[PDB]
RNA sequence: UUCAUCUAGACAGCCGGACGGUGGCCAUGGAAGUCGGAAUCCGCUAAGGAGUGUGUAACAACUCACCGGCCGAAUGAACUA
């Protein structure tokens, strides 16, 4: 366990006197499959490390006698942030970082962030899948082979979890108004700890 | 022109059945004999070995794609005499491909892998090789892993 | 009509244009036999019923079907919505051409709702909904208005699938729809009903509101929006208190608020609202309280008799109009010949095709009227008539015969009309006939007339129970009533097992309960009794005769030496479907066996005979090397092996895939002294030694079954098979419909309360059919007595008399 | 009593992730982590079993091991009588 701790601790040091700038990464509503994706991207530009915020500031803490200028970047890890290192000009990182993104589907029990909406538009959907619009109570007609939306219909209104009749439809329409990637907290850069703006 | 997208996976080089083909594609319009030659004719080389056939239906178009799948290339590169569901049933696999057939097996699958080297890639193709039991330069692709982890398989990174 | 009078019904009949043979199919207890009741209110098994009905020049012209003159005759089926008759709709849809599907508002579309409509969908037939017990949905479930809406859509979403999923590529249109005026609701036990059209022509009358696009407008999504005056297309919040659709602001609003009014009784608003609704009043009628004067009002203020009417009329297509787009599908020959096109043209003056399809009965036990619905010409009373047979094959001399007609009849709720002549595109019985027609067929005048469909159906006799009178002397009795109700009613199969005993079949447990009722009390008249069916058997070998079997005669001059060998199931496939037949040439016929079948061109050449039953698929085959009178015992060892091969040593049920090979014989040179009786109980013997020590096994039928249940009962179809020992052969899906079709092998011994298994883990919606198939050898031995094969042998051991243990290889066996 | 976790943040709780090679090999009529036998690999990794369960005919879709966010000082397991 400690080895394991020391060795965070030690690649923690690689990274902060190896790299001139890093970036501090929120990754709330992140999956994995958007994380392997990032690392790819930014491989060879950037690199990427996570661990437990507690472990980072202790790690931090003690290596500040020798780098006391991390103590800025000090009280940004909090919550669900990670760092990425780079070598190269801030903006082409952000961007690319900020730019992976995913169309989260709507899983059951995640608040709706707005107001759902389903439209009348020919879904091009199997018949058979009528059982969904019928549980949601969205009127529908068979035209060319195809579900067919009659009536715009508001699935689930903003704030009200997703129900699960309501998750099925929508990942069954592949409506998914849940956008999510990395965000930027602050960027250190030189011994200097700045917003992203 | 509207890009449907479906996948199968048809035993290699073995007649794909239309009660296996006719339920997907059927749908939209296309002879479940039809694509069950594509099936066939992708998978030539591929036989006994079954394999993922991307199939894009650009308006009611077969164009039968095999997707490389990494088992199906290990044993396709196994080469072992076909595999004949009719003569025994269980057919073990031991193929002895070489590190050098596995690294091109890495090189076609890279593009859609996560492995930061080509080493990297190549131990996920001996992982796969592992799973399937066979025997790979006289040692086993665990083995292998070992000496790359060890720094003893020098990788030909192209 | 009150008996308007014959003439003037044979006139109705000679109209081929205003007349609709409909039939009513819905769910069981959906509230058919009460809608089609309250339309043979004011008219003064599958009867069809007459109804007059008179109607106005503006919805004549509101009619787009071929029509001349204004009054109309309806001929209505009341077809058994029971998942074990679905024959008897069956016929009935073969028969007519409108289908009214009644839909429960409460239980929605049931499995028999989307059985009954997937078969109307198989013929073709353009089906119009009728949504029914909406008093059940206003007094049970308090729908306000808007859920009673939203019920109508779910009930119209899903009845439209149903039909868009199995419409063939010829209507496509057939879609129905309360918009199009498709779709009727209403109460059949209060006797009430309306159309959105009937609505929307209501209206005109007292808002001068245009009718042709209103009745579009009066369902989905459409808001009059008082206040305002504008019938706008959205919700568009009313600015707040979002406001109601057309449909429940007009047409639900006055019936939930007299529902409302005279079910709170409130006496001093009744007659208000009465009066505003134009109803009219008896005199005591002005005293009835609530739960009946609801009921009398709406049935004055919205008649069934007349919403339901008027749809028939409109979009159930009459014969003229209707045969045309069937005729290609009824008759299996080419489109390119005359009687193929006569159907088409619906002319009463060509050849005619009349098309006996139901024996009814008569009142009296043995005429049975003839039921079936004229296609082509016309018939007479006392016409030369040419039977078909439902396998007649046309070029030869086949099932036709050459009799004539005695009268025709039209039936009507239980009474006969004595009639002359009725032109095409009419339903009546045929006095005279069908003692010569089996179960169904057609009746031609043309010479040429390839008969018309078979009338498939989507249910068959799995259910398998036998039969045995009592009284054996009462025995003629008991076969003539299970002759007399297989034709009556069209599923039932009757026959001889294997066993000798009469198996009754039926479509389920409710069908064949039924049936075993109608042959214990009504048809046949003698208290029988019902078994489970015995299964019967084979015994075969799966060795090959360890040691030599040696058999001595009783005068111990003559010995014979034999094995037993496991014949393969594929030479006995040859065997019995005649590819290697006893009547054919050796050196000819082994040519066979050596070529494709693997045996040695010499045993082939060597076969004695066969059996049993001297053509079965058991094989003995001279194995002996020089024998001086070889050839003067042949004729006593084939009579011992087809005594052998009948009454086997296990239980006495024939053998099967059994090769008998005499290696040696020994046989006295003076002939008197190897003769009949010296030498078949020694070859018999030899025999039995032989089965009982190459491995005794026995083999059971098997039957194939196909099954046609959806994705959601496939599970229950699985759990059934491997609970019930079943092999699962192969699942398909037919093209763009979700009705799957599994195909199984199901051992006859556990196929005995299959179907109803199958029905309880698939919810009815499984649909087997079952055959027998072949004979799978049953691995654990029939000899030991508690072994799975052990048990079924004891059993037939005691059901038979015999002893318990089987006679072991030492007797049979002369030790030398 | 013994063995463990724990301010380099423990247990419980709530919330986020729970991937890719990969439909791993074999079979199965079908078997994708989850009816079975066998192998228990690799990458990305903060972390993820060739899979703890629910589920499908198979899918899918939920869920847990595993790692994180919040809290902040103790806590868990197997035994003994
Ligand atoms: C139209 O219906 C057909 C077939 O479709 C069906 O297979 C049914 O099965 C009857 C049996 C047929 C089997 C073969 C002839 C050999 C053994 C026979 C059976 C067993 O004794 C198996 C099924 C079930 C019957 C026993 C259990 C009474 C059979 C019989 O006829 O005796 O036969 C009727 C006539
Ligand atoms: N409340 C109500 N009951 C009904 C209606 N239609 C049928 N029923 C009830 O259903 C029962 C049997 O229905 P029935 O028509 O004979 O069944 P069917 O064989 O499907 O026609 C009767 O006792 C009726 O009371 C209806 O419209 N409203
Ligand atoms: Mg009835
Ligand atoms: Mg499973």
């Amino acid at each position: 366990i400690r080895e394991k701790k020391a060795e965070y601790f030690a690649k923690l040091r690689e990274y902060l006197e190896e790299y001139k700038s890093l970036f501090v990464v929120g990754v709330d509503n992140v999956s994995s499959q958007q994380m392997h994706e990032v690392r790819k991207e930014l491989r060879g530009r950037a690199v990427v490390l996570m661990g437990k915020n507690t472990m980072v500031r202790r790690a931090i803490r003690g290596f500040l006698s020798d780098l006391p200028d991390f103590e800025k970047l000090l009280p940004f890890v909090k919550g669900n942030v990670g760092f990425v290192f780079t070598n190269e000009p801030l903006t082409e990182i952000k961007n690319v970082i900020v730019s992976n993104r995913v169309a989260a589907p709507a899983r059951a029990g995640a608040v709706a962030p707005e107001d759902i909406w389903v439209r009348a538009v020919n879904t091009g959907m199997e018949p058979g899948k009528t059982s969904f619009f019928q549980a949601l109570g969205v009127p529908t007609k068979i035209a060319r082979g195809t579900i067919e939306i009659v009536s715009d219909v508001k699935v689930v209104d903003a704030g009200n979890k997703v129900g699960q009749s309501e998750a099925s439809l929508l990942n069954l329409l592949n409506i998914s108004p849940f956008t999510f990637g990395l965000t930027v907290v602050q960027v250190y850069d030189n011994g200097q700890v700045f917003p992203s703006s | 022109n509207e890009v449907k997208y479906l996948y199968l996976r048809a035993v290699g080089g073995e007649v794909g059945a239309s009660a296996a083909l006719a339920p997907k594609i059927g749908p939209l319009g296309l002879s479940p004999k039809k694509v069950g030659e594509d099936i066939a004719k992708a998978t030539k080389e591929f036989k006994g070995i079954k394999v993922t056939v991307q199939l894009k239906i650009q308006n009611r178009q077969a164009a039968a794609s095999v997707v490389p799948s990494a088992s199906s290339l290990v044993i396709t590169a196994l080469k072992e005499p076909p595999r004949d569901r009719k003569k025994d049933k269980n057919v073990k696999h031991s193929g002895n491909i070489q590190l050098d057939e596995i690294i091109e097996i890495a090189r076609q699958m890279r593009d859609k892998s996560f492995g930061r080297t080509l080493a990297s890639v190549t131990k996920e193709i001996l992982g796969t090789a592992q799973s399937v039991g066979c025997r790979v330069d006289f040692k086993n692709p665990h083995d292998i892993i070992e000496g790359i982890n060890a720094g003893e398989i020098e990788i030909p990174e192209n | 009509m009150v008996a308007f009078t014959v003439d003037q019904m044979r006139s109705l009949m000679d109209k081929v244009t205003n007349v609709r043979n409909m039939s009513v199919i819905a769910h069981v207890d959906h509230g058919k036999s009460t809608l089609t009741d309250s339309l043979v209110q004011r008219a003064g098994k599958s009867t069809a019923i007459s109804l007059y009905s008179e109607m106005s020049d503006e919805d004549v012209k509101e009619i787009k079907q071929k029509t001349d003159g204004n009054s109309f005759l309806i001929n209505l089926i009341d077809s058994p919505g029971h998942v074990d008759f679905s024959s008897e709709v069956t016929a009935a849809l073969r028969v007519t051409d409108g289908a009214l599907v009644v839909v429960d508002t409460i239980e929605g579309v049931c499995v028999q709702t989307e059985t009954v409509l997937r078969q109307a969908l198989g013929e073709r037939i353009k089906p119009v909904v009728v949504i029914n017990k909406v008093d059940r949905a206003l007094l049970e479930l308090q729908v306000s208005k808007e859920d009673l809406y939203q019920t109508f859509a779910r009930t119209v979403e899903s009845v439209n699938v149903i039909v868009s999923t199995y419409a063939d590529e010829v209507l496509g249109d057939v879609q129905v729809y309360p918009a199009r005026g498709t779709v009727a609701f209403g109460s059949g036990l209060h006797g009430w009903a309306f159309t959105i059209r009937q609505f929307a022509t209501r209206y005109a009358k007292k808002f001068g509101v245009d009718k042709a696009k209103m009745m579009d407008r009066l369902w989905g999504d459409s808001f009059f929006n008082p206040k305002t005056k504008k019938w706008t297309n959205k919700d568009t919040d009313a600015e707040g208190k979002p406001l109601e659709r057309a449909f429940n602001m007009f047409i639900l609003d006055p019936i939930f608020r007299l529902f409302t009014a005279i079910m709170n009784f409130k006496k001093d608003e009744i007659p208000v609202l009465l009066e505003k609704l134009e109803i009219v009043l008896k005199g005591d009628e002005k005293d009835l309280e609530g739960k009946a004067l609801l009921k009398v009002v709406m049935r004055k203020f919205l008649p069934a008799a007349d919403a339901l009417l008027e749809m028939i009329v409109l979009h159930l297509p009459s014969p003229v109009t209707a045969q045309a787009y069937r005729a290609e599908q009824l008759y299996e020959g080419p489109a390119d010949d005359a009687n193929c096109i006569a159907i088409k043209n619906c002319d009463p003056k060509a050849d005619l095709m009349l098309y006996v399809s139901k024996m009814v009965p008569t009142s009296d036990k043995g005429r049975f009227y003839a039921f079936g619905r004229v296609f082509a010409g016309t018939v007479k009373s006392g016409q030369k008539v040419r039977i078909q047979g439902p396998n007649y094959v046309p070029g030869k001399k086949d099932d036709l015969f050459i009799k004539a007609i005695q009268r025709v009849v039209l039936m009507m709720g239980r009474f006969v009309e004595p009639i002359d002549d009725c032109p095409a595109g009419n339903i009546i019985g045929l006095v005279g006939i069908d003692q010569f027609l089996l179960k169904t067929g057609t009746l031609t005048t043309s010479e040429t007339a390839h008969n018309m469909k078979v009338m498939k159906f989507s249910v068959s006799p799995v259910v398998q129970v036998a039969v045995e009178v009592k009284n054996a002397n009462d025995l003629p009795k008991l076969v003539e009533g299970l002759k007399r109700l297989s034709k009556s009613d069209p599923c039932v199969l009757t026959y001889m097992s294997e066993s000798g005993e009469h198996i009754v079949a039926g479509t389920g447990e409710l069908h064949l309960e039924i049936c075993l009722q109608d042959l214990e009390h009504d048809h046949a008249g003698v208290p029988l009794k019902i078994s489970p069916p015995v299964v019967a058997y084979r015994e075969t070998v799966e060795s090959e005769s360890s040691q030599t079997a040696l058999s001595k005669s009783p005068n111990k001059h003559n010995r014979i030496y034999l094995k037993a060998e496991p014949i393969d199931e594929e030479v006995s496939l040859a065997i019995e479907n005649g590819i290697i037949n006893p009547r054919d040439d050796f050196k000819a016929r082994a040519r066979i066996m050596a070529d494709d079948y693997g045996w040695d061109v010499t045993d082939a050449r060597k076969i004695w005979c066969f059996g049993p039953d001297g053509n079965g698929p058991n094989l003995v085959i001279d194995q002996t090397k020089a024998v001086q009178y070889l050839h003067e015992i042949k004729d006593s060892v084939v009579a011992a092996f087809q005594w052998a091969t009948k009454e086997g040593p296990i239980f006495g049920e024939e053998m099967r895939s059994v090769r008998v090979n005499i290696l040696d014989v020994t046989l006295h040179a003076d002939a008197i002294h190897r003769g009949g009786g010296q030498i078949i109980p020694t070859m018999r013997r030899a025999t039995y030694a032989g089965f009982l020590l190459a491995d005794p096994k026995i083999q059971e039928p098997v039957f194939l079954v196909e099954i046609q249940c959806p994705e959601q009962a496939v599970g229950g179809i699985y759990s059934v098979l491997n609970k019930k020992r079943g092999q699962v052969v192969s699942e398909e899906q037919r093209p763009g419909t979700p009705l799957f079709t599994v195909k199984a092998y199901l051992p006859v011994n556990e196929s005995f309360g299959f179907t109803g298994e199958l029905r309880q883990a698939t919810g009815g919606q499984a649909f087997p059919q079952m055959v027998f198939d072949h004979w799978s050898t049953l691995g654990s031995d029939p000899l030991d007595p508690t072994s799975k094969a052990g048990e079924i042998v004891l059993a037939a051991r005691k059901r038979h008399g015999m002893k318990e243990e089987v006679p072991g290889w030492q007797e049979y066996y002369d030790k030398l």
